[PDB]
């Protein structure tokens, strides 16, 4: 699930 | 323990050499947040260099820095690195690392910056389909107490599929690192006063300061992260007459 900011 | 991003000290290097800048994170779970890096040539805007996901060690770069900058992480020491190779005078700038969150896709915590001077001296210290962010005015002189309004226009809608608009405002006080002010159009970040308010939609956005105070002076940057690559506006300097 990490660590993610966008798309 | 409050979050802190602590970068390595100023560097003086010969053209052609390489430099490895560090960014030690503390106060949060290092592998749960993307670490982004930004370049700021003296007097110019912020440029996205690339991102690293500390959990996977996977990266993504701004096309122009791909092949120039190498982003790595050391999870044991909770430290991120950026190596720059074949340095020239055009690499002289301040580089920042900054934590990027998911909920806002914004840069909530910034390092203090690392000044790199590329020199033989012994002492001292494109377009494509990228979304373009245009800020107006370039400069806004006021008397303290005045209200202020600055605008930011994107070359295309920043409305995202999930219905959110990832348009944020940052404030960089003279000599300091940028700080997040407003994320996702109108949400005030922690500790940001009510005199600041963000509005707008699609491609048209505005930041308002009902009453300018001394601590508000500096350069305001809008940025979008709805589309990759991330892009920043050119900056609006708020200063006293």
């Amino acid at each position: 699930f990490y660590p993610y900011p966008y798309a | 323990m409050e979050i802190q991003l602590q970068q390595s000290g100023p560097e003086l290097v010969k053209p052609g050499a390489s430099v490895k800048i560090s960014c030690k994170a503390s106060g949060y779970s290092f592998t749960d947040y993307i670490m982004l890096w930004v370049k700021q040539s003296h007097g110019k805007s912020l440029e996205w260099i690339g991102n690293i996901n500390p959990y996977y060690g996977s990266t993504s770069y701004n096309l122009k820095f791909k092949g120039k900058a190498t982003l790595t992480v050391d999870k044991s020491s909770s430290t991120a690195y950026m190596q720059l190779n074949s340095l020239t005078s055009e690499d002289s700038a301040v580089y920042y690392c900054a934590r990027k969150n998911y909920y806002g896709s914004s840069l909530d915590y910034w390092g203090q910056g690392t000044t790199l001077t590329v020199s033989s001296a012994k002492t001292t210290g494109g377009g494509g389909s990228d979304v373009v962010m245009t800020q107006t005015p370039f400069s806004l002189p006021v008397s303290l107490g005045d209200q202020a309004s600055i605008s930011c226009r994107s070359s295309q809608s920043l409305v995202h599929s999930n219905g959110n608009t990832y348009l944020h405002w940052y404030l960089q006080k003279p000599g300091q690192s940028p700080k997040l002010l407003i994320y996702k159009v109108s949400n005030r970040f922690s500790g940001v006063p009510d005199r600041f308010s963000g509005s707008g939609s699609g491609t048209d956005f505005t930041l308002k300061i009902s009453r300018v105070e001394a601590e508000d002076l500096g350069v305001y940057f809008c940025s979008q992260s709805t589309h990759v690559p991330y892009t920043f506006g050119g900056g609006t300097k708020l200063e006293i007459k």
